[PDB]
């Protein structure tokens, strides 16, 4: 069927919560955290059974007063392909997750 | 100081008689894509001062420009995704992970880094066959 953004968006939000929810920023775990987010997000996406090849990215930055900025541009079939991006934030870090669905 | 950590991983299997496979000369070439990306970053960002308020639109400008450059590289039958990440130089750095469920025999990716006095940038580009 189709790439349902709110369906993907809730998957992303729960994956972020499962991985870093309730944790303050630790330098010793940040790379492990980004990997955990994309691992969970992709696994929950593949379980939908839809005919897509997925790209999932997670970006984490410690909060210092400095900002974090992202954007994506694609060259695909907009009638079939889609994307979802969630910007998550707590008292100590930013986390931005982008999931792209490319139909086959 | 500025710390940047970028990683990549692929899920097992290929999402789903005959198959089509890309011809070598038209494949998504990471080495070529890198050289296009760094040329774009060098020209657009070289050392020009950017305020923090200019950065949100700057990312879209770079992503669109990089995407348009890649469209003229002869990569036939490839859908392409370009993600651009920018942080202000005052920050400690940025960390990023990418994971794909695709065809590891046909699809490929690039990670690239640029920095100047105002900002540091990370570019991730992906090419999926067919």
């Amino acid at each position: 069927t189709a790439f349902v953004v709110d369906e993907v968006s809730n998957i992303v939000k729960e994956a972020i919560e499962s991985a870093i929810g309730g944790n303050a920023y630790q330098h010793s775990k940040v790379n492990q955290w980004t990997t955990n987010v994309v691992e969970q997000t992709l696994s929950q996406l593949t379980k939908l059974g839809k005919p897509f090849k997925y790209i999932v990215t997670c970006v984490i930055m410690q909060k210092n007063g400095a900002g974090l900025h992202t954007a994506s541009s694609c060259f695909w079939d907009s009638s079939t392909d889609g994307s979802c991006t969630v910007r998550w934030e707590n008292k100590t870090m930013y986390c931005i997750v982008s999931a792209f669905g490319l139909s086959i | 100081a500025t710390s940047i950590g970028v990683s990549f991983s692929v899920g097992d299997g290929v999402p789903e008689t005959y198959i089509l496979r890309p011809v070598f000369q038209q494949r998504f070439r990471p080495s070529v894509v890198k050289d296009c990306i760094h040329a774009v970053l060098k020209e657009e960002l070289a050392n020009a001062e950017y305020s923090p308020e200019e950065m949100p639109q700057l990312t879209k400008h770079l992503s669109e420009n990089i995407k348009d450059k890649l469209k003229e590289m002869g990569f036939d039958r490839y859908k392409m995704v370009v993600q651009v990440v920018i942080g202000e130089q005052r920050g400690e750095g940025v960390f990023m992970a990418s994971r794909c469920f695709w065809d590891a025999d046909t699809d490929n990716y690039t990670h690239d880094v640029f920095m100047n006095d105002s900002l540091f940038c990370v570019v991730a580009a992906f090419g999926c066959f067919y």
